[PDB]
């Protein structure tokens, strides 16, 4: 129950439960498959 | 017979071929794109010179020697004088751009050495004076020359200590930023595609640089016996999806 | 008027509680969000990116050189480096992994340790990396080392080798600040055959080493880091 | 969810553990690519590492102090701490600072808690009960010159009145100019040759001003204000390397000269355990 | 439910009262196996003997004390009780200890209540109103050295601020490393020849630190902290023999030498009533 | 603002009361339970196991 | 009696909060509204009317 | 809501920027009547300028 | 939920969301079209 | 009604109403019937 009118006044947000490290761990242009050779 | 290894990038009226690549990085897995309306604020129609600004400019070459500490260029600064890209830059109030960066360094199968090529969004430098000394404008706008981390402290300039990234963080952790290594034994180029990253939809191209490109020797250059002890490093950079807005009189900037 | 009773704890301020508050700026409209590449949602997303380990810690002032593990041509049977696995201390401590682990009290999971070789292309080498699970001493010679988790690495076209320290543990969590009961083992590396340089070449070659966490990893019970402190408030 | 699958002996032409780090990727290698594993489940979600959780607890961001005393003959109230201010900023204290600077841009609503306690360091008959008044002077607003000015009227300025010893709490929407707060800013206000450098030029959101409503009693009373800040509704972009050296200034990245080696030197060899 | 059924005379070949205790069983013999009984009902459920109930009321687990006084010239705040800590443990006080040690492994959430009262043993004009700050320094966290350190910032450390005379309350999830808390542990940290023995090596969950936020008034004020602990969501395994001798140490089973006979000697014969 | 009245007993701490409290460690995930033989639920379960009586108390 | 807990901020007066209050004049009937030309609803309505700029500020 | 619509070159007999202020009106002229604009949205309602808000603290 | 009986005791009103500047910006008797000549 | 998000913050648990002394009173491998001889 929100007792207040504005959105800033609500409690903390709830877990992204998004999670996708590939923008950080695999930003390569041509896709690399694990097990296939790195450099062909 | 496609290898990760050979590549061709054609952009505008200029083409680059590498026969010894190590894939290419696209920052944060996003490719440069123009500014959508839903994200727009300034009401001005923007100008998109296209092929006259989105081509490859090769900056002047550096020389890696056994004593090198590393070099640093800022964008869009490094290009402030390249062809029509630069003119547009001084003539509009606002502009926006992504880039393809291609760093080149070839040697032979007897050399060793490994450079880190990294792009740091919003690289705010530190004053070597400490306290709250600022880093004057000119010092953070070296132009095509870039900053040479093995040059001496100057007054009003930034600190040039490598194991601290010019800001109080350790060299070892720069790997959290989009980056690629050039290991003479593997690699001969590094290519990074940079999407436009800012907290505003479009900004000023002269009062704010939005990425520093940094090339840092990490495993020292080691040449074969009685080889000349140095290799040149060349940086070629191409603006991509550039847009300029708010045209007028032509900025005058310090120094 | 509805009858109430107040409980113990009334009026306390707990920095970790999460409740509603009146907005001081009623009706204000925040700036629209625009798109920015790079959004982070979990610290677990970022500790999977590998970063360099200053393994060569033997210097006396911080230098680019403590990231370089040297290799000597023609040595046989010998040991390249050694370290315990207290990820919250020692070599690990300044790495991004080490640096985040320190915001939490407990960790569990597998670690990924990789080595990238930087020697001339016409050289060759075979190294063995060994993980020694808790309970034995840091190995003293390869024979001892090779009886635990190990990988023979053959230096080739493929420049890096990724060793995993699989989670070997009785207790399902270990403390990030070094603790005995909770200790994780040792990591050592030895020549399997030996580094060989081509003609016209000389000196030391170096390995770069990285650390990142497997998708396996768990961190819990947040706390304050020993890695930062201060004596007076800063000002502008 | 499985944390590890079962995997047995391997003798392949398909080697997942050989890679080329020069590419910039961290290949997702697992225990089961290089040893024989058994199935195990995760039993865990990664709840407490969510950025909302990481930045979502109250941190002390500021300690100031004001006193209640006879202002008779004081030529400069501000200077007598008849009332103070704090040109708002979250870079002062470094505990919360390091955490925030793990990211480049950050966007969130703020919840402030203000604790005020009183001290009576010299002989008093009693402890008086004072009421504090915290008013946020938005930039371009009449700055309180005195302690009972016309400014304190704050007829358009959000202000809160609470008792010393007690706590005040509220929340503020994200009042950033842009789409997000810039944790770092490699630029200037304008193309000048002497203009400052950093964010200290970007983060100009006025200041908060405190004062004691009550007149003066016979003794003097020191009131010390602690402001706590909790981020709610957090959004963070572009992770960066953690802060290694100590901080010297609000808003610049500068570190102190002749600082000490931050990497612990081995007591022994590279070979040491 | 019947507590006893009706049963009458018996002349059988089936004798439920003869057993062999050497087997380790306690055969379930009832009044109706050996006398003639009448029906009666239980009227009772055994509600208040549930382990949740048995361990579920608040028990005092710790009393400490800190003082508010001028720290000017104090070389060791910790030592002046300018602030204290309590390397958390539930073995200190024996009342709750004996109860817990009825089991081998125990798992529960904790609810803490902290009562703080002030004393002014020597001449004061008044009673000041102090605000206490209890912060839990997880192991591997910067330990407060002073009373107004940077640690007290506790930007990532859960902390609570309440008034003296008042009470603070909250709850903590089961923060055990294992699947349950070890009430006993017949092992060591590692295979050493001098390493300690017991649980004192297993139960290393940092310590709690208290302090008074307020500066110093003209007099000195003693604040004494009492921590109460209530187990909620209890789970207990493997019952053991109750503690007979007195306790000597947190975490070891050791009893004092030349202790006294714990079984009451008869005043009379074996035959005595 | 809803009108309330507080009753006698407000603010007291009764060691035997059973109410909710804020968690100091929001979002923390406890270690999984594994199976352990021997769980006790009621003290009534254990007082049915017989134990020896020091009947010969005369020492 | 329903159990409650009061949070930080209890008793504060925030000049910008918006809550209900008892009416001091229970049951009073205000004067009827009549029509008046000119009602303003938003300050945004009025800043669109142009006004003169003292551009010649040099006096 | 659009804050500005897209508008391009103009060469007309229809001039929205010439008016007669003597009339007492403020003619509703927009950026797009005199420069070439691109679409942009308002993202804003004017909530905090309502007179209830202005006099309500 | 109103807890009180009288209307004066309720909280602040809610946004007009009325907005019509023409009584102030264009109170002319004969309608002016933008683009058409001001004075004919 | 739970007012709080985390499970640790809820009140005491509710009676096992489990109760099975046989793991403690009759842990014998071959089942003993009351009335039948203990040792056959
Ligand atoms: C980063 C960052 C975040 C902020 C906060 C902005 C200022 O926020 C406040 C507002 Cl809008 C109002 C009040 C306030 N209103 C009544 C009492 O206090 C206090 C603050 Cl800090 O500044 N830098
Ligand atoms: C057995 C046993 C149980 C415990 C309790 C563990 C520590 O729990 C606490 C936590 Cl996680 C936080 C706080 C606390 N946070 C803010 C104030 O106090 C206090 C304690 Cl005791 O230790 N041994």
């Amino acid at each position: 129950i929100n007792y207040y009118k504005d959105a800033a006044s609500t409690s903390s947000a709830g877990q992204s439960l998004s999670m996708d490290p590939s923008k950080f761990t695999e930003p390569v242009k041509d896709l690399m498959l694990k097990g296939a050779p790195a450099l062909n | 017979g496609y290898s990760d290894r050979v590549q061709q990038i054609t952009l505008g009226n200029s083409t680059i071929t590498t026969q010894e690549a190590a894939n290419a990085v696209v920052c944060y897995a996003e490719w440069p794109e123009y500014l959508p309306d839903v994200d727009a604020s300034d009401v001005n129609k923007t100008s998109k010179p296209d092929t006259s600004v989105c081509r490859f400019y090769t900056l002047d070459s550096k020389t890696w020697t056994t004593g090198s500490k590393g070099w640093c260029w800022k964008l869009p600064d490094a290009l402030k004088d390249m062809g029509v890209f630069g003119q547009n830059m001084f003539f509009h109030s606002l502009g926006r751009s992504g880039y393809t960066v291609h760093v080149q360094c070839n040697a032979t199968k007897f050399h060793s050495g490994c450079l880190l090529v990294v792009v740091i969004p919003e690289h705010q430098l530190a004053s070597h004076e400490g306290g709250n000394v600022s880093v004057k404008y000119t010092f953070t706008h070296p132009g095509e020359r870039g900053i040479d981390l093995s040059s001496a402290n100057e007054v009003g300039g930034p600190v040039k200590d490598v194991v601290y990234n010019m800001n109080g963080t350790l060299l070892g952790n720069l790997l959290i930023f989009p980056h690629q290594f050039i290991n003479l034994r593997t690699n001969n180029t590094a290519t990074i595609v940079i999407p436009y990253i800012n907290s505003v939809p479009i900004d000023s191209m002269t009062r704010h640089n939005n990425v520093s490109l940094m090339v840092i020797p990490i495993a020292p250059l080691t040449v074969p016996t009685g080889a000349t002890p140095s290799l040149p490093i060349t940086v070629t950079i191409a603006p991509m999806c550039t847009e300029f807005s708010g045209i007028r009189s032509k900025s005058i900037v310090p120094q | 008027g509805l009858p109430t009773t107040t409980l113990p704890g009334s009026g306390q301020f707990l920095t970790t509680d999460d409740r509603q508050s009146p907005s001081a700026l009623p009706n204000y409209e925040p700036t629209p969000r625009i798109h920015i590449p790079g959004k982070v949602h979990n610290l677990l997303e970022i500790i999977q990116v590998d970063t360099l380990i200053p393994m060569n810690n033997t210097h006396t002032k911080d230098e680019v050189n403590s990231y370089l593990i040297p290799l000597n041509a023609n040595r046989q049977n010998e040991q390249v480096f050694g370290t315990n696995l207290f990820i919250g201390d020692g070599v690990f401590k300044t790495t991004l992994l080490g640096e985040i682990v320190q915001y939490y009290t407990h960790w569990s999971g597998s670690l990924r340790f990789s080595l990238m070789y930087t020697g001339p292309a016409l050289s060759s080498a075979k190294l063995i990396l060994a993980y020694t699970p808790p309970g034995a001493r840091g190995p003293q010679d390869r024979r001892e080392a090779m009886l635990g988790t190990h990988v023979v690495w053959d230096i080739g076209l493929q420049s890096t080798i990724v060793m995993t320290i699989p989670w070997t543990s009785g207790v399902q969590f270990r403390y990030t600040d070094p603790d005995t009961y909770t200790s994780a083992g040792f990591l050592s590396c030895w020549y399997q055959t030996s580094l060989i340089l081509p003609p016209e070449t000389t000196g030391q070659v170096y390995l770069l080493s990285f650390i990142s966490a497997c998708p396996d990893f768990k961190l819990r019970l947040m706390k304050d880091t020993q890695t930062i402190s201060q004596t007076v408030a800063l000002t502008e | 969810t499985v944390a590890s699958i079962s995997s047995g002996p391997k003798h392949t032409q398909k080697v997942p553990i050989l890679t080329a780090n020069e590419t910039g990727a961290t290949m997702p290698v697992l225990p089961s690519d290089s040893i024989e594993t058994r199935t195990t489940y995760m039993h865990f979600n990664g709840s407490e590492t969510d950025v909302e959780c990481f930045l979502g607890r109250a941190a002390c961001v500021h300690v100031t102090e004001i006193q209640n005393k006879d202002a008779t003959g004081i030529d400069n109230h501000r200077e007598a701490k008849l009332f103070n201010d704090w040109k708002i900023n979250l870079s002062s204290l470094v505990q919360l600072r390091k955490k925030l600077e793990l990211f480049t841009y950050v966007r969130f609503d703020s919840e402030y808690t203000i604790l005020a306690t009183a001290s009576q360091p010299d002989s008093a008959n009693y402890s008086s009960n004072l009421v504090v008044q915290a008013m946020y002077v938005p930039p371009g607003a009449p700055n309180p010159k005195e302690w009972d000015d016309y400014t304190w009227q704050s007829a358009s300025n959000p202000s809160v009145f609470f008792k010393v010893g007690d706590t005040s709490r509220f929340s503020v929407p994200y009042v950033g100019l842009a789409s997000a707060y810039n944790c770092f800013y490699d630029g200037y206000s304008h193309d000048d040759a002497e203009t400052q450098y950093g964010i200290t030029v970007l983060n100009h959101m006025g200041s908060m001003a405190f004062r004691i409503v009550n007149e003066h009693d016979e003794h003097k009373t020191l009131v010390k204000i602690r402001v706590y800040h909790r981020a709610k509704h957090v959004e963070a972009w572009i992770p960066r390397a953690p802060r290694a050296l100590p901080y010297t200034s609000i808003g610049r990245t500068n570190y102190p000269k002749n600082t000490e080696p931050v990497i612990k030197k081995r007591k022994g060899d590279i070979k040491s355990y």
